[PDB]
This record gives C-alpha cells, sequence and structure tokens, in this order.
C-alpha cells in the first residue's frame, strides 16, 4: 500500500516550477520519486526517517533530501478516498475571558489532534461584531453579547481534523456553563466557563455559516481584516518555530510564559518566504556560519509570531530564554525555555531579540509591514 | 469422506483439523531477516558539538 | 444471434 | 529495453501459456481485459511490464506472445475464455486439422502451409521491439504438433535472427509414464534439430511433478491445472531479473554463457523451492539456509532422475524476496563440505547466484503457500544421460520390427532418417561419458 | 592544479563508485541538490580536485560513467546523490556484456570506447594540472574487467607521464558468484601489471569477516561493504585537499612504495573501526590505532600477513596528534616484527599525518600494505585456471568471437612470472 | 471564399453524392433538418465552401442532382439526408438513357442540359469567388457517361480559367455489369482527356477486395463502398476548409501532379483502415499510416503499381502531429523504392498538413497518385473495344441515333495515343 502526491519544487537556477510524483509507503516508511514531464525515475525506494504519515496533507511543505516539495494534488482516487475524504476544516474562537487560559485551550486542542493552519489574536470592531452575530439579530441578549465580544481581544483559529465540526462541537458541549458542569465537566466550556453568557468559546454549526465566518475573519481576497493588538511600546519579539508548532508544544510555551509572568502583547501565525526570512535574519548574516540553517528552519513551515510585553517579571526575556544551545541551557540554567523545549542549536523552538536595539524593528517588520 | 476419498485438485484434509477454524493460509509464513545497524553510525558517526 | 458456431470468421461477428 | 518473445506450440505449450500469462498479470497489476485499475496509478518511469507487455496509446496492455496450433479446439478455448480481450485477435493463429501425433504431418505436409504466416508475426513483434534479447518457445516432445512444428519453425528463426538466444521449455516423456504410443519416436525426431539450433533447453516431466504434488502439497490426485501453475512460477523466476531490480541481476546472456561448458551439453534442469502447502509452512520456519538445501535433495527434482548417480557440472541459484547475500555465502560453503553432492574436478567453481527484491505472488484460488523468499535452481548434471539411455532402449524395440513406420513414410518422410537421428543420440550419450571422466 | 579524474565501469565498480560520492560530499558539505552546505571555510579551499564549479554556484563531479547495460546506470542516477553528475557523462550501450571478457573488449566494447574517451578527453583538457586517474572495477566479470582493462591501455597511451590508479575487487576462494571467474581474472592481470602504477586489491570474503567479527553486524548487506571501501578511497588522497603536518600526494606514495615496476599491488585498510556495543570500553589514542592497523583481521584481502614478508608499508594518519608518538610507536612495530619485514631494505615504514579527521570521528589511519603474501591470492587463481583450461571448458564463447587460444597461454605464463618474483625477493 | 460546386450525374453519381453529402454533414455538424448543432467554432468559419446560407440559420448544399430517369430521384429524396437538398436542384428527365451513349449525348441528353445550365449558372454566379467544379458519375452507364461528359464539355467552354476534378467509376473485367459498356467507356475517355484537369479512377474490385481483407465485413453492400469513396472526397479538400501547418488547395494538387496536359489520371487511396476487432489494439502512428499508404492492397484502383513506375505522388495529412516524422517517412520510402520512381524528376512527393482529423479519429491521410500503371486500365478497355468493332456488335443502337461509325474510329485513335505516351515516359 502506498500514497501518491504531486509536488512542486522551485529550481533556483531556471526559476522554474517543477512537478514530481512522490510515493510514500506507510507500511515501511520509504519514499520514491518519479518525473511527470520526463517519465523517468528521480529517486528509488529509500528509507527516509524524517518524513512521516502525519506530515502528509495537501498544501504542506516537506524537505526531502535538501529539496522543499509542496504537495498540491492527490495522486489517485485511492489516496483521495483514504486521506482527503474524512478531513474537515473549522473555526475556533477564544473569548476575552479565556485569554489567560488560551494556552491551556490550545494545549487541549492539540491533545484533541487538530492541525492549526491559521491563527490571529485581534480586536473586533462594532461592524465586524455585527457581521459575526448577524444570526442573533433578533436581539434576545444582543446588547450585552456585543458588549462582551467587543470589550476585549479574541483569538481566531483555523483547525483541521477528521469530523472537525462534530468533534469541536462535542468538545465545547452545552452553551450554559452550569449545565455543562452538571452533564460532563470535561468540556472546555464546563472547565473554563464562569457563566452561560461568558461561554469562553464559540463553534460554528453548519458548513455555509462556517464558510461565512471564515470570509468575515480570514479574508481569501488578501485584504486586511480586523486590526491586530500591537502596542509597539516597551515590547520584544519572540517566534515559535515551525518544528515546535508541528511537535505541538505551543500550549506549553504559552503556559510557561504566563507562569513566568510576561504579558503576551500580540500573537499571530505566518507562512514566510525565503526572501522575507533572509531580510529578518539580515543581522545574522556574516556573524554566524549556520545562517542558512536558521533560514531553512524558519521557512520550513509556518511560524507563530509573538509580541511580548514589559520584559521584567523576574528577569529579561533574553536571559529567561537562556543560552542558544539547549544542551548548554540544560547544563547551566535548568529553568530556561530553551532547556525545556530545545533539541538542537538550529532547532531550539524559541527565538529572542539578542540586541535590545532591534526588538522594535522586528515588531515593525512582522506586525506592520507583513500585516 | 474428504480425508479418505478427496475430490480432484483438493488437498487431503485430516478429519481432526477439518472443523478447526483456519487462520494459517492468510498470514505470512517464515522468519523475517532482522535489520542490522547501519555502517554510517559505526564508521562516520554523527559529529558531536 | 450470429456467429454462434466456431467457423467462418465467428470472432468478428461476435464482436459486432 | 529488455524484451522477450514467447511462442506456445502444441497443446502442452498453449495450456501452460494460459497459466504463465495469468500469473504475469498479477505481478504487474493488469486486469484480464488488458487495462490497469483506475483506483491506483503507476509511476512515470515504469518498465516492469515492458518485458512482456506493449503499451497501446489507449491505455491498454497487450502481451508479447504468439499462440500457434494446428487444431482449433484449444485456441478457441482462449478466444471464448476470460482472457478474450487480452491477446491480439490476429496473433492467435489456428489451422484446420491437427498433426495426430505424427512428425511427418507437423513438419512436411501440414506444417508448411501456415509457417509463412507464423514468421510474419515474429517479424512484426521484433520490428516493434526496440531491443530484443531472446525467445521462449513452449512445447512438448511427444505430440506431432509439439515435435513436428517446432522443428521447422525454430530452424527458420536461426536463419532469420543469427545470434539471438533461444530458450525452449519442453515436457520430457517420463520413464514409466507415457500417454501416446508413438512417444519414443517423436522425442528422437526433435533432438536431431535442437542440438544445432538451441542454446539452453530446459526439461520437465509429468511423473516427477506428480510425486512433488503428492508429498509436499499433499495433493493426492493432481491434474493439469495443478501442474501448469508450478511450471509457470519457474519461468517467472527466471525472467524476474529483466523486470524488477535486484541486488545482483542476471541477464539472458549472462546465464547463457555460464551454464553450458560444451556446445553439445546444453540440457539443464529446473528446480523450484519452496513448494509447500499452507498448513505445513505455518509450523516450519523458512530460513535462507534451509530452502537452499531443499533444492539439492533428490525428492525435489522436477525430472524423474537420480542426481546421485552422476556428478554436478554447473549450477545457478536464483533467489527472490528478502534475501541478504551473507546468508547465501555460508549456505553454499555448507553444500560444498557435503560429500554426497559430487562436483566434477575440472570445474572448481560451479555456482552462480542471483538475488532479487520482489517476493513471489500467489494466485488466488491456488494451492501454494504465500511466503517471503523463494529460490529457483538451474543445474547442469551428467545424471540425465541415464534418462536418455532408457529412451533409446524404447526406440530400439520399436524399430527392431519396423512397427509404426508406414504412417510416417506415407506423408513424405524418408525411411532412412531414423538412422541418422538414432546415431545422433548414440553420440550424445558418449559425449556425456567423455566429459564425466576424471584425470 | 592537482586534478583527479574518476571513471566507473562494471556493476561492482559502479555501486562502490557511487558510494564513494556520498562520503566525500559529506566531508566537503555538498547537498544532493548541488550547493555547498557545510560549516567550515576550510572545506572549500580545495574543491578543484574532485568537483567542477558550474554556473549559479553549483558543483558537479568529475567522473565518467560507462557500462554496456543501462540498468545499473538507471540505478545510480536514481540514487540519493545521483542528481549531481553530468547528464552527458552517462555513456551506456544497449546490449548486455553477458559476463564475457571478449564481449567487453573486442566486439561490443570496441564501438563504445570511441565515445567513452571522447568525454574523458574533454575533462582532461579543461584541467589546469592533471595528477592522475581513479577507475573502479572488478576482476571477476566481463564488464568491469572488459572495458576497465581496455580503458587503462587506451588512456595510458595518450597520457604516459601520470599516475593511473585503479581500485579493483578481486575474486575470492569461497564465495564464487561467477562460474567463469578465474578465466576473466587472469585475462586482466596480464594488462594490469603492464600499464597500471598503483593497484589496490579488495576481497569480498575479507569484507564479510570485518563486518562479522570486528563490527559484529548481524546482516551485512551490500550497502555496508561499499562504505568500507569508500573510506580507504578518501583516506589515501587526503593530503591533496586538506592541510596537514606532513603532506604526501599519490606520486610520493608512488616513489616510496614500488621498488620494481611489476610489484605495485597493495593491500589496504581503515583503522578506527569499532563495534556498537564496545564504544565506551575502547581507548582512542595513537598506540591503540597502531595495533588495529597491523591487525590481520582488519586487512581487506584473504592473505595472512604472517605467512610472508613486507616490502613497504605506508600510513596516512588523520587528526590532531603528536609526531613523536606516531614515529616511535610504528618503529616499535618494525623492531619486534623484525623477521617479518625484509632485511635488505631499511625503513620499511612511511608515516604521514594530516590534521583533518573525518566526519564525527576524531582520528583516522588508513593502512596500505605491500607484502609478498599477496602471491597466494595470485596462486589460487592460477591453479583454478589450470583445472578448467586442460579440458578447454567454457571456451567456445571466447573462441567463437575472435579470441585465440594462444592468448590464454600467454596470460598464465605472465601470471606465473608475477608469482615468481614475490618468492624470489622472499 | 473558394466555393466548390459539386456536380452529381447518373445513378451511380447520385448514390455516391448521397453518401458524400452525408460525411461532410457529420464533419461540419449539420443535422438532417438543415440547422447547425456543433460545439467548436472551427467548423462554422469555413462553411460557405460546401453549404449555402439561407434564412433562419439553414445551410443547404451547392449540389446539382441530374439524371434522365426519375426512379433514383425518389430514393435520393427519401434517404437519411433527403430533406436537405434544395427542391429546385433536382433536374430530372422523363425517359431513361438505357445504357446507350448516343441517347444520352445527342438525342435525350441534348434537351435536359439546357435546364441544367440554367441551374449551374445561377449557382456559380452566386459564389463570391468560385474555386472550381467537382463531378461524380459512371463510365459504364448511359446518363452518367453519355450526358455527364456533355456537361463537362459545356462547362469548360464557358468558364475556362477554373479547375475540373472528376471522380469517375472506371469499369472492371469481372464486375462487368453491362454488356455494351466498353463502347461507353471508350467514348467517354475521348471527351475526358481534353476537358479535365484531375481524374480519380474508382473501381469495384478495388473496393470489394478491401472489405474482405481489411474491414472483413460479411455483407459489403453499396453503402459500405460509397463511404470509402466519400472518405477520399472529403480528404482531398480538407485543407481548403480547415486551418493547418501547411495548406494545399485543389490547384496546388493539380500543379504538382500534372507535368504534362495529357497526364491527368490519378489513382487514389485512404490511409487509416482496420477491422472492428483491431480498433483497440493497433497504435495509430505516422509510420503506421505511411506503411498502409503505399501498399497495393489498400489502393483504390484495379491496377498494380509494381507493373508501372510512379511519376508524381501527393499525400494530404490530417491531425495534430510532428513534421519530422512526417518529412522523414516519405523521404525514407523514396530511398528504398528508388526503382519505383522515374529518375528524370527529383523529389516527387507532395506534403500537405491539416489540423482537424475527422470525427472519432485522430490521424488521417489521403493518398493521391499519378502512375503509368493506369495504362493497364486503358489497355483492357481498348482490346475489348476492338473485339466487337471487328464484328460490329451492338452497333445498330448507336448508328441509329445520329453518330457515324467514324466517331468510333477516332475514339480508339485518341485512346491508343494515350497508352502510347504513358509507355514512353516510363522507359
Ligand atoms: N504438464 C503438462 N503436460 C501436458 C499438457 N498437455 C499435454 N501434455 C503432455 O503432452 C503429451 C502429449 O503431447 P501433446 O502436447 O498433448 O500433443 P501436441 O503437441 O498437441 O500434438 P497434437 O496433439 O498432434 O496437436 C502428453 O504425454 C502430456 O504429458 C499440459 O497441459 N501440462
Ligand atoms: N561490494 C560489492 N560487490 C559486488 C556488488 N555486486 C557484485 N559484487 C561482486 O562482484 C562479483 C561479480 O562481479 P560482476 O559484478 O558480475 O562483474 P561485472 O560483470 O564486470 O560487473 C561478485 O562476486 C560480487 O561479490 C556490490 O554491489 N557491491
Ligand atoms: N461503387 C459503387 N458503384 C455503383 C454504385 N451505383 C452504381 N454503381 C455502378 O454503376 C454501374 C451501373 O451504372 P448505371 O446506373 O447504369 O449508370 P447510369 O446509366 O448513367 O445511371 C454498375 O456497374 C455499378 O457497379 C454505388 O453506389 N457505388
Ligand atoms: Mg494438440
Amino acid at each position: 500500500e502506498r500514497f501518491v502526491f504531486i509536488a512542486e519544487w522551485y529550481d533556483p537556477n531556471a526559476s522554474l516550477l517543477r512537478r514530481y510524483e512522490l510515493l510514500f509507503y506507510p507500511g515501511d516508511g520509504s519514499v520514491e520519486m518519479h518525473d511527470v514531464k520526463n517519465h523517468r525515475t528521480f529517486l528509488k525506494r529509500t528509507k527516509y526517517d524524517n518524513l512521516h504519515l502525519e506530515d502528509l496533507f495537501i498544501g504542506n511543505k516537506v524537505n526531502v533530501f535538501s529539496r522543499q516539495l509542496v504537495l498540491i494534488d492527490y495522486g489517485d482516487q485511492y489516496t483521495a478516498r483514504q486521506l482527503g475524504s474524512r478531513k474537515e476544516k473549522t473555526l475556533a474562537l477564544i473569548k476575552p475571558d479565556a485569554i489567560s487560559k488560551a494556552g491551556e485551550i490550545i494545549e487541549i486542542i492539540n491533545k484533541a489532534g487538530f492541525t492549526i493552519t491559521k491563527l490571529k489574536m485581534m480586536m473586533l470592531s462594532r461592524k465586524e461584531a455585527l457581521d459575526f452575530h448577524v444570526d442573533h439579530q433578533s436581539r434576545p441578549f444582543f446588547n450585552e453579547l456585543i458588549q462582551f465580544i467587543t470589550t476585549g481581544p479574541i483569538i481566531a483559529m483555523e483547525i483541521l481534523r477528521d469530523d472537525a465540526i462534530c468533534e469541536w462541537k462535542r468538545l465545547l458541549g452545552p452553551a450554559n456553563s452550569g449545565v455543562a458542569r452538571t452533564d460532563a465537566s470535561e468540556s472546555i466550556r464546563a472547565l473554563f466557563g464562569t457563566d452561560g453568557i461568558r461561554n469562553a468559546a464559540h463553534g460554528p454549526d453548519s458548513f455555509a455559516s462556517a464558510a461565512r465566518e471564515m470570509e468575515l475573519f480570514f479574508p481569501s481576497s488578501g485584504g486586511c481584516g480586523p486590526a491586530n493588538t500591537a502596542k509597539f511600546t516597551n515590547c520584544t519579539c519572540c517566534i515559535v518555530k515551525p518544528h515546535a508548532v508541528s511537535e505541538g508544544l505551543l500550549g506549553k510555551i504559552l503556559m510557561a510564559i504566563r507562569d513566568a509572568g510576561f504579558e503576551i502583547s500580540a500573537m499571530q501565525m505566518f507562512n514566510m518566504d525565503r526572501v522575507n526570512v533572509e531580510e529578518f535574519y539580515e543581522v545574522y548574516k556574516g556573524v554566524v556560519t549556520e545562517y542558512h540553517d536558521m533560514v531553512t528552519e524558519m521557512y520550513s513551515g509556518p511560524c507563530v509570531a509573538m509580541e511580548i510585553q514589559q520584559n521584567n517579571a523576574t528577569k529579561t526575556f533574553r536571559e529567561f530564554c537562556g543560552p542558544a544551545d539547549p544542551e548548554i541551557a540544560r547544563h547551566l540554567r535548568p529553568g530556561t525555555l530553551r532547556a525545556i523545549f530545545g533539541k538542537t542549536k538550529i532547532q531550539n523552538a524559541v527565538h529572542c531579540t539578542d540586541l535590545p536595539e532591534d526588538g522594535l524593528l522586528e515588531v515593525q517588520y512582522f506586525f506592520k509591514i507583513l500585516d | 469422506f474428504n480425508f479418505r476419498y478427496p475430490p480432484a485438485g483438493v488437498e487431503r484434509v485430516f478429519y481432526g483439523r477439518a472443523n478447526d477454524p483456519q487462520i494459517a493460509p492468510y498470514l505470512t509464513h517464515g522468519i523475517r531477516s532482522k535489520i542490522s545497524v547501519l555502517a554510517n553510525t559505526l564508521i562516520n558517526p554523527q559529529p558531536i558539538t | 444471434p450470429r456467429g454462434q458456431c466456431l467457423l467462418y470468421n465467428w470472432e468478428e461477428e461476435r464482436a459486432t | 529495453m529488455r524484451e522477450c518473445i514467447s511462442i506456445h506450440v502444441g497443446q502442452a505449450g498453449v495450456q501452460i501459456g494460459n497459466a504463465c500469462w495469468e500469473l504475469y498479470c498479477l505481478e504487474h497489476g493488469i486486469q484480464p481485459d488488458g487495462q490497469m485499475p483506475s483506483d491506483k496509478t503507476i509511476g512515470g518511469g515504469d518498465d516492469s511490464f515492458n518485458t512482456f507487455f506493449s503499451e497501446t496509446g489507449a491505455g491498454k496492455h497487450v502481451p508479447r506472445a504468439v499462440f500457434v496450433d494446428l487444431e482449433p479446439t484449444v485456441i478457441d478455448e482462449v478466444r471464448t475464455g476470460t482472457y478474450r480481450q487480452l491477446f491480439h485477435p490476429e496473433q492467435l493463429i489456428t489451422g484446420k486439422e491437427d498433426a495426430a501425433n505424427n512428425y511427418a504431418r507437423g513438419h512436411y505436409t501440414i506444417g508448411k502451409e501456415i509457417i509463412d504466416l507464423v514468421l510474419d508475426r515474429i517479424r512484426k513483434l521484433a520490428d516493434q521491439c526496440t531491443g530484443l534479447q531472446g525467445f521462449l518457445v513452449f512445447h512438448s516432445f511427444g505430440g506431432g504438433t509439439g515435435s513436428g512444428f517446432t522443428s521447422l519453425l525454430m530452424e527458420r528463426l536461426s536463419v532469420d535472427y543469427g545470434k539471438k538466444s533461444k530458450l525452449e521449455f519442453s515436457i520430457y516423456p517420463a520413464p514409466q509414464v507415457s500417454t501416446a504410443v508413438v512417444e519414443p519416436y517423436n522425442s528422437i525426431l526433435t533432438t536431431h534439430t535442437t542440438l544445432e539450433h538451441s542454446d539452453c533447453a530446459f526439461m520437465v516431466d509429468n511423473e516427477a511433478i506428480y510425486d512433488i504434488c503428492r508429498r509436499n502439497l499433499d495433493i493426492e490426485r493432481p491434474t493439469y491445472t495443478n501442474l501448469n501453475r508450478l511450471i509457470g512460477q519457474i519461468v517467472s523466476s527466471i525472467t524476474a531479473s529483466l523486470r524488477f531490480d535486484g541486488a545482483l541481476n542476471v541477464d539472458l546472456t549472462e546465464f547463457q554463457t555460464n551454464l553450458v561448458p560444451y556446445p553439445r551439453i546444453h540440457f539443464p534442469l529446473a528446480t523450484y523451492a519452496p513448494v509447500i502447502s499452507a498448513e505445513k509452512a505455518y509450523h516450519e520456519q523458512l530460513s535462507v539456509a534451509e530452502i537452499t538445501n531443499a533444492c539439492f535433495e533428490p525428492a525435489n527434482q522436477m525430472v524423474k532422475c537420480d542426481p546421485r548417480h552422476g556428478k554436478y557440472m554447473a549450477c545457478c541459484l536464483l533467489y527472490r524476496g528478502d534475501v541478504v547475500p551473507k546468508d547465501v555465502n555460508a549456505a553454499i560453503a555448507t553444500i560444498k563440505t557435503k560429500r554426497t553432492i559430487q562436483f566434477v574436478d575440472w570445474c572448481p567453481t560451479g555456482f552462480k547466484v542471483g538475488i532479487n527484491y520482489q517476493p513471489p505472488t500467489v494466485v488466488p484460488g491456488g494451492d501454494l503457500a504465500k511466503v517471503q523468499r523463494a529460490v529457483c535452481m538451474l543445474s547442469n548434471t551428467t545424471a540425465i544421460a541415464e534418462a536418455w539411455a532408457r529412451l533409446d532402449h524404447k526406440f530400439d524395440l520399436m524399430y527392431a520390427k519396423r512397427a509404426f513406420v508406414h504412417w510416417y513414410v506415407g506423408e513424405g518422410m524418408e525411411e532412412g532418417e531414423f538412422s541418422e537421428a538414432r546415431e545422433d543420440m548414440a553420440a550424445l550419450e558418449k559425449d556425456y561419458e567423455e566429459v564425466g571422466v576424471d584425470s | 592544479m592537482r586534478e583527479i579524474v574518476h571513471l566507473q565501469a562494471g556493476q561492482c565498480g559502479n555501486q562502490i563508485g557511487a558510494k564513494f560520492w556520498e562520503v566525500i560530499s559529506d566531508e566537503h558539505g555538498i547537498d544532493p541538490t548541488g550547493t555547498y552546505h557545510g560549516d567550515s571555510d576550510l572545506q572549500l579551499e580545495r574543491i578543484n580536485v574532485y568537483y567542477n564549479e558550474a554556473t549559479g554556484g553549483k558543483y558537479v563531479p568529475r567522473a565518467v560513467l560507462v557500462d554496456l547495460e543501462p540498468g545499473t546506470m538507471d540505478s545510480v542516477r536514481s540514487g540519493p546523490f545521483g542528481q549531481i553528475f553530468r547528464p552527458d557523462n552517462f555513456v551506456f550501450g544497449q546490449s548486455g556484456a553477458g559476463n564475457n571478457w571478449a564481449k567487453g573488449h573486442y566486439t561490443e566494447g570496441a564501438e563504445l570506447v570511441d565515445s567513452v574517451l571522447d568525454v574523458v578527453r574533454k575533462e582532461a583538457e579543461s584541467c589546469d594540472c592533471l595528477q592522475g586517474f581513479q577507475l573502479t572495477h572488478s576482476l571477476g566479470g566481463g564488464t568491469g574487467s572488459g572495458m576497465g582493462t581496455l580503458l587503462i591501455s587506451k588512456i595510458r597511451e595518450e597520457y604516459p607521464d601520470r599516475i593511473m590508479n585503479t581500485f579493483s575487487v578481486v575474486p575470492s576462494p569461497k564465495v564464487s558468484d561467477t562460474v567463469v571467474e578465474p578465466y576473466n581474472a587472469t585475462l586482466s592481470v596480464h594488462q594490469l601489471v603492464e600499464n597500471t602504477d598503483e593497484t589496490y586489491c579488495i576481497d569480498n570474503e575479507a569484507l564479510y569477516d570485518i563486518c562479522f567479527r570486528t563490527l559484529k553486524l548481524t546482516t551485512p548487506t551490500y550497502g555496508d561493504l561499499n562504505h568500507l571501501v569508500s573510506a580507504t578511497m578518501s583516506g589515501v588522497t587526503t593530503c591533496l585537499r586538506f592541510p596537514g603536518q606532513l603532506n604526501a600526494d599519490l606520486r610520493k606514495l608512488a616513489v616510496n612504495m614500488v621498488p620494481f615496476p611489476r610489484l605495485h599491488f597493495f593491500m589496504p585498510g581503515f583503522a578506527p573501526l569499532t563495534s556498537r556495543g564496545s564504544q565506551q570500553y575502547r581507548a582512542l589514542t595513537v598506540p591503540e590505532l597502531t595495533q588495529q592497523m597491523f591487525d590481520a583481521k582488519n586487512m581487506m584481502a584473504a592473505c595472512d600477513p604472517r605467512h610472508g614478508r613486507y616490502l613497504t608499508v605506508a600510513a596516512v594518519f588523520r587528526g590532531r596528534m603528536s609526531m613523536k608518538e606516531v614515529d616511535e610507536q610504528m618503529l616499535n612495530v618494525q623492531n619486534k616484527n623484525s623477521s617479518y619485514f625484509v632485511e635488505w631494505i631499511p625503513n620499511n615504514v612511511k608515516t604521514a599525518v594530516c590534521d583533518i579527521p573525518p566526519r564525527g570521528l576524531k582520528m583516522s589511519a588508513t593502512f596500505i600494505g605491500n607484502s609478498t603474501a599477496i602471491q597466494e591470492l595470485f596462486k589460487r587463481i592460477s591453479e583454478q585456471f589450470t583445472a578448467m583450461f586442460r579440458r578447454k571448458a567454457f571456451l567456445h564463447w571466447y573462441t567463437g568471437e575472435g579470441m585465440d587460444e594462444m592468448e590464454f597461454t600467454e596470460a598464465e605464463s605472465n601470471m606465473n612470472d608475477l608469482v615468481s618474483e614475490y618468492q624470489q625477493y622472499q
């Protein structure tokens, strides 16, 4: 049994997009490649440990022997039935009363198994709140509901899983917090709901309505949606790396930062290009030899950008992150984030502003120029 | 009947095992050759920092 | 039908 | 690039041809109609079916085989069978009246009316072929069609294609078992031709396969459906290096020059392992060191001969499946330490090894156990000289009283030709005697 | 300015030759795509030896790939590191060689080598200062021993004043994966001793016993055997592209080693090898590597060094280490094994030290031995030849193509000349 | 644009014409009602060549259907496409010709041509730029040979600077379906050679042998034979109606294949033919078309090309393809068959390329060939003409209508000069 995917690779010489057939054998974990245009083999059956079955979904980028292949198509009806039939895409909302426990909610979602593809912490205006609650325009509790949704920032997330709508609605459970606590306390609303009106969560019920919510929140036209909560004052920049996002420690990083005491000013998710990554690491060129290693790690997947506030709970954020090498961090400063969540010097799962001068420039590059 | 006078093209099935439910023809028979450690980590291992 | 017996180009008749 | 042409002559060649070509479809995933399933797609660079099948532009696969028979009652089974959409409608050539176990009808009288059409197809298949490597002719020694028509056909191929390899697969008449009564005649009339036109002629018989089916498979009453599946697996194991990738691969020429030491000693034997039932393999573990010893036991020989009487001359081991070369190397040196396997002193190295990566495939509705590794042994021995000895003794009692001759001479065959054919196997018998002596 | 041209012939030489390219590209930090992807500047200072800079900052190897059947050419091109070669360096035929020596040298190989050396003439002319050649083949077949011997004699006519070095896998006593194998081995040594300046003999049985006892591997597949040979290929020539404490290129390994023109068959080795279980229980220092260097189990040929005498021994040490403990300790080997080394030559030992150890291992030391014990590997092929030749077995395939019987008598006579000289100096 | 005025005389011409206007109705997607039901716009851009515009989007053929007998006119108007021919285009006489040349050329075929020439002149002047004429008839009949060749003489003296192509049904020895037709065949080719620029000889043994060995039909009725004739008739003008890489109109074929004014007797073929069982198995490729093209078995006349030597050969290809495999193949066949072409003219092959293959087909190619082996067709009729004229058989049906016996003497005298000059340029 094998799974076939059609992949794009961009040739650095000819500036040419090239289409290849990538065959993965999940029984033994070996790959094979063929050429569509030339009808010849590109790579024989080779045991590749880095590629895994959980990394195979449409639109993903996988590094196969120093080539970044983006999967764009389904190879045949067999894999289209086995993988793409069950997968569904839905939206998750974190209300302003659950901002403090947003990391634990994200951790719960990661245990549930959803793949996060889009993430944005933002503030909703009155017209956007009206478009969000156009279904509740008969006004049973509309004034207090609009006031609650507008008085604080929310977090909008795009989560993909098999039976996503049913699984997310089952995770949220009853709307009333007391009813949810009486029936099944393990629900998100039951655990983190102070009242029925402050449900601390939201989930769409139908496909067309959910598509309307995505068209409102994350616009497919490319235009700017609701504004981010960027303060641009007394702030630093921190990036959750693609390997950490794919591993699933994002909720643990959020909980560790919250327990340290630094306030998260802003948080978003980006899918970067090589030129953008190069101009973000322009200060690291000529200083370190593994500049290309850091660049490739940065654009190997989507990264979660963070703006972190006031940097003075106990120590500064740079010495909270600690030494760049996770082995050094574990051996000398065992309480640091790189010691807890680091694997390699290249993949250490957090990046911090080494120069105090450059933090505002990094925040301006990420939360102003990109969005 | 099948043990003593079997039909053409059919193996002689013993009457003791005739009513025994069969899982043998499905699975793979034989011993698997064990995978060894690669010579890469023995000759040119992963460099330490 | 046609071409039942196996003689005189029965295969083409069975095809058509 | 690599190609083979298969011709099936007589009833025995065609009936095995039904069994070998059904197995070839399962190896490459081709439906009986001649198209691949729509659920799964193949890669761009696939030459696995290029050995046996030719790509039509409409996404249809056509076998590269010619099915020639002078009688219509066997070919019409194929044209009306479940493989009617597989073969070419014009490659299936048929005659009007059979050879009736007469060499003179298949070579002199009736066999000269169709062979202009038969060589026309071989010219067409070879011209479409980009690179040709050999021929795979399937027939039997006994029949008038399998002996008469093979003789004048294969001499015309050697005229047409000069130095192309030619590999027969013939049903040897068994010692105690024979269906026809003209059986000692038709074997002598074939071997006058195959010495100077064949490079490797493989032999199997009905009686030895019966005892293999009786003991290993516990098939108490084997039939023609059981035998032709076993023969078809050996041919698919021989040609497995031209279709799939392997650790060390053997081409058609590579074992052609490694198996024949002398121009008149080119009659190897076929042996397959492991032929086992489903229930026995559930208890007995299949190691590399055990299946290679199963080939050399005399009970597993597919020719009714005693290998202990003669001495081995050249051997070729062809493995499949999950086989590492380290286990084979210690397995061979185990065999050379045995004293009951006698090799000739003038051939110090006699084994050649080929290892592939794909395991055998079982046909559903079959009998063979589904396993991981299997080995096909092709051995050249001197023990088959005793097999030719008793067949000449059968011939000498027929010709002593001139029985059954007036049917042969009534069609155009001379009476004298039996004399030159008899003295040829006199020469072939002492040729095995002259090479078996030591120094 | 020191240039080496690589050539790949046969199936046994192609798989070892392909496996040679993953090893050096790991040391020089080249991606399978073709870009430089490493950590040190010191890798890129000498890349002209093996690679060619192309347009766009990508590196292609300097190697020519020849084989009469396109099956193995597709097997190397479809590899992990196979996409970096030149697509016009792939020269293949359409008919298999059939493991016949007369098919690779007289008829089916005679039409290919016009197009084979034409590519080689391109790569040799564009070099600045050519140093030598590297050809990988096997003696046991008709493909590697058919065109490999032929490409030796044709190139050496064009470029006489070089050092043309081949790495050849020799036939083995017990394995015997070919039936006509001693026939095809003897026909190549007739022209190996005549037009080759350095030959290294590699055995298939000796590489099995290294994997079975020293490395304690369970299933030593063919992916491991080629990785042992690839280490010694990249160790003998490490003083042409890395800075070292005492430098020695191939011509300095030519003058020191061969006293007479017909004794140049060397027995190689690699010396920091260990098993998986006993990594923590072995001390890594220069006096411990020396015992592993002179160990008989670590030699890549089925010849016992204790049953002969040593003409000249060389060692290319690798990594940061002393020079006094290198020199004092491998002199202690000569004094204690005094009877084994020859008496009419003083200083049988040449020592060379480079300062760049290989990937992940802090020291390395490749053994290269020129002993008289290699006559027994050459004696066993001669005796296997006699038993088949006196019955004229398997000889209508050679005589049927244009090869004469008097050619075979000359090859055995020259083979017996070669075994006589080793015993003469012993 | 360039409008082809199809002519249709006799009983044989009517049945060929009924099948010809059926094939190019399938090609242009014209329903039997008369409207257009197609999908692509390449069909409608050049539709004025064969069809004429009317009100309501109705396209009618520019065909003149002429016969002296009204019997086959009822069968034409009651066919599958019988409601698409214009009712004013059915010019029919009242009495049949009766297999006599003189009745159809001097007495009964003399009054009907005045009504036909009114219809032809009305349709010819309605064209924007007339391209030529095209006629189908039979030499073995009375109306087709006797009166069809009279219209060829009358058209040629009114529009001189045009082109005339005929698809004439030459007689056969074993398909002798009239006892007197060597008289009608001899007197027709005396009129044909002076007033015709291209002649495509179509025979019946040529078509009957094809349906037995190539199509293997068990009942090859005339509807099967008329499709093979109509397939050639649409494949010769296919570049006049469709775009392509290298176009060739009707005048380009006449320029290349006619070196001398009395060498205008071609002999045709159609490239892709295979049985019903061989449709799914054979791979249609450019060498596969050319291999079947030059063989004598697929060629549509009762003359063996190996008994003569080719003068000039044209091939009109259809379908999306590559010019290298096209240009190599008719250069390669010129190299092996160097003895089958005359040596005094180099590069004898004309290449024409279209882009639109017919429906249900991907590559098609029509073979047109000038050959000196067509002299074998005229030697058989000439030896039959003399055999009766010695004994004056069936003559009283001829000299009793107005023609003298000297017209028979000059008909064979001109026909014997044609077979004298075909033989000269062969050697
Ligand atoms: N193993 C095996 N042997 C067969 C098969 N068919 C026939 N034989 C052998 O062939 C011998 C007789 O020769 P046939 O092949 O039947 O005769 P033929 O070659 O068809 O010649 P004609 O009957 O005259 O057309 C018998 O003794 C059988 O042993 C078969 O399907 N499998
Ligand atoms: N190390 C190694 N040896 C091999 C490989 N393939 C074959 N051999 C050896 O080569 C010998 C046969 O030589 P062969 O390849 O047939 O020579 P060729 O015909 O010239 O290619 C066998 O005894 C094997 O031990 C391989 O992939 N790796
Ligand atoms: N191929 C072919 N030949 C035809 C067809 N109709 C008539 N013929 C031939 O024409 C000849 C008779 O022509 P005839 O009707 O007398 O011509 P008319 O007197 O001018 O109308 C016969 O020999 C037929 O073979 C047809 O549809 N196809
Ligand atoms: Mg039969």
